[PDB]
């Protein structure tokens, strides 16, 4: 009782070394995201259809966002138990939905049990600039475009306060209250709410994450000294 | 003299805000000379520079897209990818230089390219052209 629960101790204080100053970063990284989020509004603002006008009703589309390399509590693994919830009521048929995985913590999901998957993009970035997924948007639209989806739709992460974020499903094609640049910049609307809402939901993680190894590794200490 | 905003904008932020002495564009049924006192006016652009003056200061712009915005007084065009007379990097222009322009020869016979990189074949001379005139 002398020797590994200290290992248990000094690995149990790396951890703590880890989680504090990736705490740190989650609100380095994701509040810049807001910044870069508020900046959409602007652009964001200034506002039969080509088809984006209430049609039934066949195929649908899906795309679900979620970190990728995450590490961000459960905000992440409630989303996809949404969508797998959610869609559990919407596949007596086998046309088999089929999502948009953005993010890699959502795609291997969808890769481990059939779904299955059009489209997986590749690595998220936490900017996430103007080249980034004016494609899977772009062609999230495009399937709307003639005429495989008769809707689609994101999974978004939407983001209330760092403290909690809230799984929500938008409808994005088939609009509501030439031109659908529009839809492809509200999927900037949710990518970019997305990620804010992740780190939110990592710093938060990582706070307890500090906390929990204060906690326990004053629970171990006991263990370093009294046989 | 007087003056009038026109401050072009991507979606992501504003790009040229500073008031306007005269202004020139290039849309699809013809040239907008964006002015003061003008009426209502919309229609689809081109990937056409919108030199837009201030300071008689000139200088050729990069766009490709957005739609028009005209009235008595203010103008903001949504354009797409568009920058600044110096954030036009020459060197990324130098690479469709030799990934779009020796490309566009290969497959043919259904529409296809002639309009999805020789329409780039715009941006990537405006990012050229226009890589000129950065003062």
């Amino acid at each position: 009782g002398m020797r590994e629960i200290k290992r248990r101790i000094r690995s149990v204080k790396n951890t703590r070394q880890i989680t504090k100053a990736m705490k740190m970063v989650a609100a380095a990284k994701l509040r810049r995201a807001q910044e870069t989020a508020e900046n959409a509004r602007p652009y964001a603002d200034k506002i039969s259809h080509p088809m984006l006008e209430a049609r039934p009703v066949k195929k649908t589309g899906y795309m679900v966002i979620t970190s990728d390399r995450g590490l961000a509590g459960p905000y992440n693994a409630n989303i996809l138990r949404l969508v797998s919830k959610t869609i559990e009521e919407r596949h007596q048929s086998k046309d088999e939905y089929v999502i948009f995985a953005v993010g890699r913590k959502g795609r291997d999901f969808f890769k481990k049990r059939g779904y299955p998957v059009v489209e997986e993009v590749t690595g998220i970035s936490d900017t996430p600039s103007l080249t980034e997924i004016q494609d899977i948007a772009q062609s999230a639209i495009g399937m709307f475009a003639d005429e495989t989806f008769d809707k689609l739709t994101i999974f978004y992460n939407e983001f209330v306060s760092p403290i909690v974020q809230r799984p929500v499903e938008k409808q994005l094609l088939p609009l509501t209250s030439l031109l659908p640049k529009y839809a492809e910049t509200l999927i900037y609307s949710a990518l970019l709410d997305a990620k804010a809402s992740e780190f939110g939901a990592r710093m938060t993680a990582m706070g307890n994450a500090t906390d929990n190894a204060t906690e326990m590794l004053e629970t171990l200490t006991l263990q370093f000294n009294r046989a | 003299m007087a003056t009038v905003q026109v401050d072009i904008v991507t979606p992501e932020r504003k790009v040229f805000q500073g008031e306007a002495d005269i202004v020139i564009a290039r849309g699809v049924e013809g040239e907008l000379g964006v002015m003061a006192g003008h009426i209502p006016l919309v229609t689809p652009l081109k990937t056409a520079p919108v030199r837009i003056k201030q300071g008689d200061k000139e200088t050729l712009i990069a766009v490709s897209g957005g739609f028009l915005e005209v009235r008595p007084d203010k103008v903001n065009i949504l354009a797409d990818t568009a920058e600044l007379p110096e954030e036009i990097d020459v060197e990324r222009a130098k690479k469709a230089k030799a990934r779009h322009e020796t490309i566009l020869k290969r497959l043919d016979k259904t529409d296809k390219d002639y309009l999805r990189h020789k329409r780039a074949l715009e941006r990537a001379e405006v990012r050229l052209q226009v890589a000129n005139s950065k003062s």
